[PDB]
Protein backbone atom coordinates (compact mmCIF):
# COMPACT_ATOMS: atom_id res chain seq x y z
CA UNK A 1 0.00 0.00 0.00
CA UNK A 2 0.97 3.36 -0.57
CA UNK A 3 0.43 6.48 1.91
CA UNK A 4 0.21 9.23 -0.93
CA UNK A 5 -2.51 6.95 -2.83
CA UNK A 6 -4.38 6.15 0.22
CA UNK A 7 -4.42 9.94 1.47
CA UNK A 8 -5.68 10.43 -2.66
CA UNK A 9 -8.40 8.12 -2.69
CA UNK A 10 -9.63 9.24 1.10
CA UNK A 11 -9.73 12.51 -0.32
CA UNK A 12 -11.87 11.79 -3.26
CA UNK A 13 -14.32 9.69 -1.09
CA UNK A 14 -14.97 12.45 1.11
CA UNK A 15 -15.55 14.57 -1.66
CA UNK A 16 -17.41 12.14 -3.14
CA UNK A 17 -19.33 11.29 -0.09
CA UNK A 18 -20.29 15.30 0.47
CA UNK A 19 -21.19 16.67 -2.70
CA UNK A 20 -23.41 12.93 -2.52
CA UNK A 21 -25.58 13.80 0.59
CA UNK A 22 -26.13 17.61 0.28
CA UNK A 23 -29.64 17.35 -0.40
CA UNK A 24 -30.49 15.15 2.13
CA UNK A 25 -29.32 17.05 4.57
CA UNK A 26 -31.83 19.85 3.75
CA UNK A 27 -34.19 17.57 3.49
CA UNK A 28 -33.76 16.61 6.66
CA UNK A 29 -33.74 20.52 8.39
CA UNK A 30 -36.94 21.11 5.82
CA UNK A 31 -38.37 18.26 7.61
CA UNK A 32 -37.28 19.81 11.39
CA UNK A 33 -38.77 22.91 10.37
CA UNK A 34 -41.95 21.55 9.43
CA UNK A 35 -42.20 19.15 12.74
CA UNK A 36 -41.42 22.58 14.26
CA UNK A 37 -44.58 24.19 12.81
CA UNK A 38 -47.21 21.82 14.15
CA UNK A 39 -45.39 20.25 17.68
CA UNK A 40 -48.77 18.89 18.50
CA UNK A 41 -49.42 16.48 15.99
CA UNK A 42 -46.41 14.12 17.47
CA UNK A 43 -48.55 14.19 20.86
CA UNK A 44 -51.69 12.68 21.51
CA UNK A 45 -54.42 14.52 21.36
CA UNK A 46 -56.08 14.35 24.62
CA UNK A 47 -52.80 14.76 26.50
CA UNK A 48 -52.23 18.39 27.85
CA UNK A 49 -48.95 18.71 26.39
CA UNK A 50 -50.25 18.48 22.73
CA UNK A 51 -53.12 20.99 23.76
CA UNK A 52 -49.95 23.83 25.07
CA UNK A 53 -48.12 22.65 21.57
CA UNK A 54 -51.02 23.51 19.58
CA UNK A 55 -51.53 27.21 21.50
CA UNK A 56 -48.09 27.80 21.18
CA UNK A 57 -46.67 27.02 24.28
CA UNK A 58 -43.60 24.81 22.74
CA UNK A 59 -42.61 27.79 20.58
CA UNK A 60 -43.53 30.02 23.11
CA UNK A 61 -41.09 28.94 25.54
CA UNK A 62 -38.42 28.27 22.70
CA UNK A 63 -38.71 31.64 22.63
CA UNK A 64 -38.63 32.80 25.85
CA UNK A 65 -35.51 30.67 26.34
CA UNK A 66 -33.74 32.02 23.05
CA UNK A 67 -33.12 35.14 24.84
CA UNK B 1 -23.08 21.31 59.41
CA UNK B 2 -19.49 18.95 58.90
CA UNK B 3 -20.66 17.92 55.16
CA UNK B 4 -21.26 21.15 54.05
CA UNK B 5 -18.27 22.33 55.90
CA UNK B 6 -16.19 19.85 53.34
CA UNK B 7 -17.87 21.15 50.06
CA UNK B 8 -18.41 24.95 49.06
CA UNK B 9 -19.78 25.56 45.95
CA UNK B 10 -20.57 21.72 45.42
CA UNK B 11 -16.69 21.33 44.50
CA UNK B 12 -14.72 19.62 47.50
CA UNK B 13 -11.87 21.83 49.25
CA UNK B 14 -9.22 20.27 49.88
CA UNK B 15 -7.66 21.74 53.31
CA UNK B 16 -10.98 21.68 54.79
CA UNK B 17 -11.75 18.56 53.42
CA UNK B 18 -8.64 17.24 54.94
CA UNK B 19 -8.95 18.78 58.18
CA UNK B 20 -12.29 16.90 58.66
CA UNK B 21 -11.05 13.72 57.31
CA UNK B 22 -8.08 13.97 59.69
CA UNK B 23 -10.48 14.86 62.85
CA UNK B 24 -13.48 12.33 61.86
CA UNK B 25 -11.18 9.51 61.06
CA UNK B 26 -8.28 9.95 64.02
CA UNK B 27 -8.38 6.99 66.63
CA UNK B 28 -10.34 9.53 69.26
CA UNK B 29 -13.86 10.52 68.94
CA UNK B 30 -14.65 7.14 67.87
CA UNK B 31 -17.82 7.03 70.07
CA UNK B 32 -19.77 9.25 67.63
CA UNK B 33 -19.22 7.06 64.82
CA UNK B 34 -21.22 4.27 64.27
CA UNK B 35 -19.35 1.05 63.46
CA UNK B 36 -20.63 -1.00 60.45
CA UNK B 37 -19.57 -4.85 60.47
CA UNK B 38 -20.89 -8.57 58.77
CA UNK B 39 -22.02 -11.00 60.86
CA UNK B 40 -22.68 -14.94 59.18
CA UNK B 41 -26.02 -14.75 61.43
CA UNK B 42 -26.03 -14.97 54.36
CA UNK B 43 -24.01 -12.46 55.96
CA UNK B 44 -25.71 -9.92 57.54
CA UNK B 45 -24.89 -5.99 58.10
CA UNK B 46 -24.65 -5.12 62.08
CA UNK B 47 -24.69 -1.28 63.39
CA UNK B 48 -23.11 -1.15 66.55
CA UNK B 49 -23.13 2.78 68.45
CA UNK B 50 -21.44 3.89 71.33
CA UNK B 51 -24.50 5.96 73.37
CA UNK B 52 -23.48 9.47 74.75
CA UNK B 53 -24.19 7.97 78.47
CA UNK B 54 -20.92 5.54 77.46
CA UNK B 55 -23.63 2.28 77.27
CA UNK B 56 -22.88 0.20 73.85
CA UNK B 57 -25.40 -1.14 71.74
CA UNK B 58 -25.37 -3.34 68.89
CA UNK B 59 -28.62 -4.28 65.95
CA UNK B 60 -29.07 -5.87 62.97
CA UNK B 61 -29.95 -3.13 59.81
CA UNK B 62 -33.04 -4.98 59.41
CA UNK B 63 -34.56 -4.81 62.81
CA UNK B 64 -33.29 -1.08 63.09
CA UNK B 65 -35.54 -0.54 59.64
CA UNK B 66 -38.35 -2.94 61.20
CA UNK B 67 -38.60 -0.79 64.58
CA UNK B 68 -38.20 2.25 62.81
CA UNK B 69 -41.25 1.21 60.37
CA UNK B 70 -43.12 0.17 63.47
CA UNK B 71 -42.59 3.83 64.72
CA UNK B 72 -39.88 3.17 67.60
CA UNK B 73 -37.94 6.39 68.25
CA UNK B 74 -34.86 5.10 69.49
CA UNK B 75 -33.97 3.43 65.69
CA UNK B 76 -35.60 5.63 63.71
CA UNK B 77 -33.05 8.18 65.22
CA UNK B 78 -30.27 5.72 65.19
CA UNK B 79 -30.53 5.24 61.00
CA UNK B 80 -30.98 9.28 60.59
CA UNK B 81 -27.96 9.90 62.39
CA UNK B 82 -26.39 6.77 60.27
CA UNK B 83 -27.39 9.03 57.25
CA UNK B 84 -26.02 11.66 57.81
CA UNK B 85 -22.92 9.81 58.81
CA UNK B 86 -22.97 7.99 55.37
CA UNK B 87 -23.38 11.57 53.79
CA UNK B 88 -20.26 13.03 55.58
CA UNK B 89 -18.15 9.60 54.92
CA UNK B 90 -19.25 10.45 51.06
CA UNK B 91 -18.37 14.26 51.01
CA UNK B 92 -15.36 13.52 52.89
CA UNK B 93 -14.79 11.43 49.24
CA UNK B 94 -15.42 13.55 47.37
CA UNK B 95 -13.22 14.51 44.00
CA UNK B 96 -11.11 11.49 44.69
CA UNK B 97 -9.96 11.93 48.19
CA UNK B 98 -7.63 9.16 48.80
CA UNK B 99 -6.53 10.06 51.90
CA UNK B 100 -10.06 9.12 53.59
CA UNK B 101 -11.11 7.08 50.43
CA UNK B 102 -8.55 4.06 51.53
CA UNK B 103 -9.42 3.98 55.25
CA UNK B 104 -13.24 4.10 54.21
CA UNK B 105 -13.00 1.50 51.88
CA UNK B 106 -11.17 -0.60 54.06
CA UNK B 107 -13.96 0.11 56.46
CA UNK B 108 -16.85 -0.48 54.13
CA UNK B 109 -16.37 -3.13 51.32
CA UNK B 110 -17.90 -3.34 47.99
CA UNK B 111 -19.87 -6.56 48.78
CA UNK B 112 -21.72 -4.79 51.67
CA UNK B 113 -22.69 -1.84 49.95
CA UNK B 114 -24.09 -3.85 47.45
CA UNK B 115 -25.77 -5.91 49.63
CA UNK B 116 -27.55 -2.52 51.48
CA UNK B 117 -28.19 -1.28 48.28
CA UNK B 118 -30.25 -4.88 47.22
CA UNK B 119 -31.60 -5.09 50.60
CA UNK B 120 -35.08 -3.32 49.44
CA UNK B 121 -36.46 -4.12 53.13
CA UNK B 122 -34.25 -1.13 54.17
CA UNK B 123 -35.43 2.50 54.32
CA UNK B 124 -35.78 4.14 50.45
CA UNK B 125 -33.40 6.52 51.77
CA UNK B 126 -30.83 4.56 53.20
CA UNK B 127 -30.56 2.52 50.40
CA UNK B 128 -30.30 6.15 48.36
CA UNK B 129 -27.24 6.87 50.93
CA UNK B 130 -25.79 3.66 50.34
CA UNK B 131 -25.88 4.15 46.25
CA UNK B 132 -24.42 7.29 46.97
CA UNK B 133 -21.34 6.25 48.87
CA UNK B 134 -20.95 3.37 46.48
CA UNK B 135 -20.67 5.78 43.55
CA UNK B 136 -18.30 8.15 45.44
CA UNK B 137 -15.70 5.71 47.53
CA UNK B 138 -15.53 2.87 45.04
CA UNK B 139 -16.67 3.24 41.49
CA UNK B 140 -14.43 7.09 41.27
CA UNK B 141 -11.00 5.90 41.90
CA UNK B 142 -7.83 5.40 40.13
CA UNK B 143 -8.65 2.61 38.61
CA UNK B 144 -11.63 4.12 36.75
CA UNK B 145 -10.66 6.42 33.51
CA UNK B 146 -12.74 8.43 31.59
CA UNK B 147 -13.32 7.36 28.05
CA UNK B 148 -13.23 9.03 24.41
CA UNK B 149 -16.89 8.07 22.79
CA UNK B 150 -15.05 9.10 19.07
CA UNK B 151 -11.93 8.49 18.44
CA UNK B 152 -10.31 10.39 15.39
CA UNK B 153 -7.18 8.60 14.96
CA UNK B 154 -7.38 5.27 13.24
CA UNK B 155 -4.66 2.50 12.00
CA UNK B 156 -5.53 1.24 8.51
CA UNK B 157 -4.75 -2.12 8.96
CA UNK B 158 -6.44 -2.63 11.91
CA UNK B 159 -9.83 -1.49 9.89
CA UNK B 160 -11.18 -4.36 9.40
CA UNK B 161 -12.66 -4.77 6.24
CA UNK B 162 -16.56 -5.55 7.63
CA UNK B 163 -17.46 -4.42 11.27
CA UNK B 164 -20.51 -5.00 12.67
CA UNK B 165 -21.89 -4.20 15.93
CA UNK B 166 -20.52 -7.32 17.96
CA UNK B 167 -17.53 -6.63 16.42
CA UNK B 168 -17.65 -3.45 17.79
CA UNK B 169 -18.33 -4.15 21.34
CA UNK B 170 -15.46 -7.26 20.70
CA UNK B 171 -12.73 -4.79 20.34
CA UNK B 172 -12.72 -3.63 23.54
CA UNK B 173 -15.11 -6.19 25.14
CA UNK B 174 -12.19 -7.84 26.85
CA UNK B 175 -10.85 -4.78 28.31
CA UNK B 176 -14.54 -4.07 29.45
CA UNK B 177 -14.87 -7.24 30.90
CA UNK B 178 -12.06 -7.76 32.93
CA UNK B 179 -12.66 -3.96 34.75
CA UNK B 180 -16.56 -4.88 35.00
CA UNK B 181 -16.03 -7.86 37.07
CA UNK B 182 -16.03 -5.82 40.01
CA UNK B 183 -18.87 -3.91 39.20
CA UNK B 184 -20.58 -5.92 37.26
CA UNK B 185 -22.69 -6.79 40.04
CA UNK B 186 -23.50 -3.45 41.17
CA UNK B 187 -24.29 -2.99 36.80
CA UNK B 188 -26.94 -5.57 37.11
CA UNK B 189 -28.81 -4.15 40.16
CA UNK B 190 -28.47 -0.85 38.34
CA UNK B 191 -30.61 -2.55 35.27
CA UNK B 192 -32.90 -4.21 37.04
CA UNK B 193 -34.26 -1.07 39.09
CA UNK B 194 -34.12 0.97 36.07
CA UNK B 195 -36.70 -1.64 34.26
CA UNK B 196 -38.58 -1.99 38.00
CA UNK B 197 -38.78 1.52 37.61
CA UNK B 198 -39.44 2.05 33.94
CA UNK B 199 -42.53 -0.69 33.98
CA UNK B 200 -44.09 1.34 36.64
CA UNK B 201 -46.34 3.62 35.50
CA UNK B 202 -45.57 7.71 36.79
CA UNK B 203 -42.27 6.45 38.00
CA UNK B 204 -41.40 9.40 39.80
CA UNK B 205 -44.52 9.57 42.18
CA UNK B 206 -42.71 8.85 45.71
CA UNK B 207 -40.01 10.96 47.37
CA UNK B 208 -38.08 8.39 48.96
CA UNK B 209 -37.92 6.88 45.32
CA UNK B 210 -37.20 10.12 43.44
CA UNK B 211 -34.12 9.90 45.26
CA UNK B 212 -33.50 6.41 45.10
CA UNK B 213 -34.21 6.61 41.15
CA UNK B 214 -31.62 9.57 40.78
CA UNK B 215 -28.79 8.11 43.34
CA UNK B 216 -29.25 4.56 40.52
CA UNK B 217 -29.35 7.23 37.70
CA UNK B 218 -25.98 8.81 38.75
CA UNK B 219 -24.54 5.62 39.27
CA UNK B 220 -25.41 4.41 35.74
CA UNK B 221 -24.43 7.52 34.37
CA UNK B 222 -21.09 7.07 35.85
CA UNK B 223 -20.81 3.35 34.92
CA UNK B 224 -21.39 4.51 31.54
CA UNK B 225 -19.23 7.15 31.21
CA UNK B 226 -16.09 5.27 32.67
CA UNK B 227 -17.01 3.03 30.00
CA UNK B 228 -18.25 -0.20 31.90
CA UNK B 229 -21.29 -0.43 29.58
CA UNK B 230 -21.07 -2.59 26.11
CA UNK B 231 -22.72 -0.62 23.31
CA UNK B 232 -24.71 -3.56 23.11
CA UNK B 233 -25.94 -3.20 26.41
CA UNK B 234 -26.50 1.00 25.69
CA UNK B 235 -28.86 -0.10 23.25
CA UNK B 236 -30.80 -1.83 25.27
CA UNK B 237 -30.82 0.65 28.11
CA UNK B 238 -31.59 3.49 26.31
CA UNK B 239 -35.18 2.23 25.39
CA UNK B 240 -35.68 1.23 29.57
CA UNK B 241 -34.10 5.39 30.01
CA UNK B 242 -36.86 6.69 27.27
CA UNK B 243 -39.40 5.02 29.29
CA UNK B 244 -39.22 6.50 32.66
CA UNK B 245 -38.97 9.96 31.29
CA UNK B 246 -41.66 9.09 28.40
CA UNK B 247 -44.34 11.21 27.81
CA UNK B 248 -47.95 10.42 30.14
CA UNK B 249 -27.07 14.82 49.51
CA UNK B 250 -26.83 16.54 46.08
CA UNK B 251 -24.12 18.04 44.20
CA UNK B 252 -24.44 19.21 40.98
CA UNK B 253 -20.94 19.26 40.00
CA UNK B 254 -20.36 19.68 36.09
CA UNK B 255 -17.81 17.86 34.06
CA UNK B 256 -17.10 19.03 30.28
CA UNK B 257 -20.10 19.93 28.45
CA UNK B 258 -21.85 16.28 27.75
CA UNK B 259 -23.93 18.26 24.60
CA UNK B 260 -21.21 18.71 22.36
CA UNK B 261 -20.00 17.01 19.39
CA UNK B 262 -16.80 15.01 18.77
CA UNK B 263 -13.87 17.55 17.62
CA UNK B 264 -10.59 16.23 16.53
CA UNK B 265 -8.28 19.22 18.42
CA UNK B 266 -9.91 20.54 21.65
CA UNK B 267 -32.77 25.04 42.82
CA UNK B 268 -36.51 23.71 42.15
CA UNK B 269 -38.98 22.51 44.66
CA UNK B 270 -38.25 19.45 42.71
CA UNK B 271 -34.71 19.81 41.06
CA UNK B 272 -34.53 15.80 41.90
CA UNK B 273 -36.50 14.82 38.91
CA UNK B 274 -35.60 17.23 36.74
CA UNK B 275 -31.60 16.39 37.36
CA UNK B 276 -32.22 12.62 36.83
CA UNK B 277 -33.94 13.41 34.04
CA UNK B 278 -31.13 15.47 32.85
CA UNK B 279 -28.69 12.40 33.79
CA UNK B 280 -30.99 10.33 31.42
CA UNK B 281 -30.52 13.41 28.55
CA UNK B 282 -26.90 12.73 29.19
CA UNK B 283 -26.72 9.14 28.59
CA UNK B 284 -28.66 10.14 25.24
CA UNK B 285 -25.98 12.39 24.33
CA UNK B 286 -23.18 9.50 24.99
CA UNK B 287 -25.05 6.66 23.43
CA UNK B 288 -25.50 8.91 20.23
CA UNK B 289 -21.45 9.56 20.15
CA UNK B 290 -21.17 5.69 20.24
CA UNK B 291 -23.39 5.43 17.59
CA UNK B 292 -21.41 8.15 15.29
CA UNK B 293 -18.02 6.35 16.32
CA UNK B 294 -19.83 3.30 14.87
CA UNK B 295 -20.96 4.63 11.73
CA UNK B 296 -17.25 6.36 11.29
CA UNK B 297 -16.12 2.99 11.97
CA UNK B 298 -18.23 1.58 9.14
CA UNK B 299 -17.30 4.28 6.36
CA UNK B 300 -13.37 3.68 7.50
CA UNK B 301 -14.31 -0.31 7.08
CA UNK B 302 -15.84 0.37 3.42
CA UNK B 303 -13.13 2.60 2.38
CA UNK B 304 -10.69 0.56 3.19
CA UNK B 305 -12.17 -2.54 1.54
CA UNK B 306 -12.74 -0.57 -2.05
CA UNK B 307 -9.05 0.90 -1.91
CA UNK B 308 -7.43 -2.95 -1.17
CA UNK B 309 -9.71 -4.56 -3.85
CA UNK B 310 -9.07 -2.06 -6.46
CA UNK B 311 -5.15 -1.60 -5.17
CA UNK B 312 -4.36 -4.95 -3.88
CA UNK B 313 -10.78 2.60 -10.32
CA UNK B 314 -12.70 3.51 -7.95
CA UNK B 315 -17.17 2.47 -7.31
CA UNK B 316 -17.71 6.03 -5.92
CA UNK B 317 -21.61 5.01 -6.52
CA UNK B 318 -21.48 1.99 -4.32
CA UNK B 319 -19.51 3.47 -1.54
CA UNK B 320 -22.23 6.60 -1.93
CA UNK B 321 -25.03 3.82 -1.28
CA UNK B 322 -23.73 2.18 1.35
CA UNK B 323 -22.85 5.17 3.24
CA UNK B 324 -26.33 6.43 2.78
CA UNK B 325 -27.68 3.21 4.15
CA UNK B 326 -26.46 3.76 7.59
CA UNK B 327 -28.27 7.14 8.02
CA UNK B 328 -31.77 5.27 9.02
CA UNK B 329 -33.73 5.39 5.48
CA UNK B 330 -32.80 1.65 5.56
CA UNK B 331 -33.94 -1.10 7.97
CA UNK B 332 -30.02 -1.91 8.40
CA UNK B 333 -28.99 0.76 10.54
CA UNK B 334 -32.30 0.08 12.88
CA UNK B 335 -30.16 -1.30 15.17
CA UNK B 336 -28.04 1.69 15.51
CA UNK B 337 -31.36 3.77 15.92
CA UNK B 338 -32.10 4.26 19.85
CA UNK B 339 -36.06 4.34 19.34
CA UNK B 340 -38.52 1.64 18.19
CA UNK B 341 -40.80 4.17 16.82
CA UNK B 342 -38.39 5.94 14.22
CA UNK B 343 -37.75 8.22 16.28
CA UNK B 344 -41.13 9.85 17.60
CA UNK B 345 -40.76 8.80 21.12
CA UNK B 346 -37.01 10.81 21.07
CA UNK B 347 -38.72 13.30 19.28
CA UNK B 348 -41.78 13.15 21.59
CA UNK B 349 -39.76 12.80 25.22
CA UNK B 350 -37.74 16.00 23.74
CA UNK B 351 -40.48 18.30 23.25
CA UNK B 352 -41.72 17.59 26.31
CA UNK B 353 -38.66 18.12 28.07
CA UNK B 354 -37.90 21.38 26.08
CA UNK B 355 -40.79 23.50 27.79
CA UNK B 356 -39.59 22.34 31.35
CA UNK B 357 -38.87 25.15 33.80
CA UNK B 358 -35.71 23.71 34.85
CA UNK B 359 -33.15 25.97 32.66
CA UNK B 360 -30.25 22.92 31.77
CA UNK B 361 -32.52 20.17 31.10
CA UNK B 362 -34.09 22.84 28.48
CA UNK B 363 -31.24 23.91 27.40
CA UNK B 364 -30.12 19.82 26.60
CA UNK B 365 -33.37 19.16 25.08
CA UNK B 366 -32.70 21.82 22.41
CA UNK B 367 -29.47 20.85 21.92
CA UNK B 368 -30.64 17.41 21.18
CA UNK B 369 -33.44 17.89 19.31
CA UNK B 370 -31.25 20.03 17.13
CA UNK B 371 -28.73 17.27 17.05
CA UNK B 372 -31.21 14.81 15.91
CA UNK B 373 -31.61 16.10 12.39
CA UNK B 374 -28.64 16.62 11.69
CA UNK B 375 -27.02 12.85 11.66
CA UNK B 376 -26.02 13.67 7.88
CA UNK B 377 -23.58 16.41 8.14
CA UNK B 378 -22.44 15.34 12.07
CA UNK B 379 -21.34 12.09 10.41
CA UNK B 380 -20.10 13.94 7.02
CA UNK B 381 -18.34 16.16 9.20
CA UNK B 382 -16.66 13.64 11.92
CA UNK B 383 -15.23 11.20 9.13
CA UNK B 384 -13.38 14.61 7.53
CA UNK B 385 -12.26 14.93 11.19
CA UNK B 386 -11.10 11.70 11.26
CA UNK B 387 -7.16 10.79 9.99
CA UNK B 388 -5.83 7.31 9.17
CA UNK B 389 -2.28 6.38 9.79
CA UNK B 390 -0.65 3.40 8.10
CA UNK B 391 2.08 3.12 11.08
CA UNK B 392 1.91 2.19 15.00
CA UNK B 393 4.91 4.65 15.41
CA UNK B 394 2.81 7.28 13.56
CA UNK B 395 0.32 6.73 16.08
CA UNK B 396 2.83 7.20 18.80
CA UNK B 397 3.85 10.23 17.13
CA UNK B 398 0.21 11.39 16.50
CA UNK B 399 -0.31 10.82 20.15
CA UNK B 400 2.73 12.67 21.57
CA UNK B 401 1.94 15.55 19.39
CA UNK B 402 -1.53 15.90 20.14
CA UNK B 403 -0.02 15.62 23.85
CA UNK B 404 2.53 18.51 23.90
CA UNK B 405 -0.18 20.62 21.69
CA UNK B 406 -3.14 20.24 24.18
CA UNK B 407 -0.80 21.46 27.15
CA UNK B 408 0.83 24.15 25.29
Amino acid sequence: WDYKNIIEKLQDIITALEERLKPLVQAELSVLVDVLHWPELLFLEGSEAYQRCESGGFLSKLIQHTK
Amino acid sequence: YLSDLCVSNHIAIPVTQELICKCVLDPKNSDILIRTELRPVEEEVWLTWTDKNNEHHEKSVRQLAQEARAGNAHDENVLSYYRYQLKLFARMCLDRQYLAIDEISQQLGVDLIFLCMADEMLPFDLRASFCHLMLHVHVDRDPQELVTPVKFARLWTEIPTAITIKDYDSNLNASRDDKKNKFANTMEFVEDYLNNVVSEAVPFANEEKNKLTFEVVSLAHNLIYFGFYSFSELLRLTRTLLGIIDCVTMVLSRKQSVFSAPSLSAENEDIVVMETKLKILEILQFILNVRLDYRISYLLSVFKKEFVEVFPNMNLDRIGEQAEAMFGVGKTSSMLEVDDEGGRMFLRVLIHLTMHDYAPLVSGALQLLFKHFSQRQEAMHTFKQVQLLISAQDVENYKVIKSELDRL
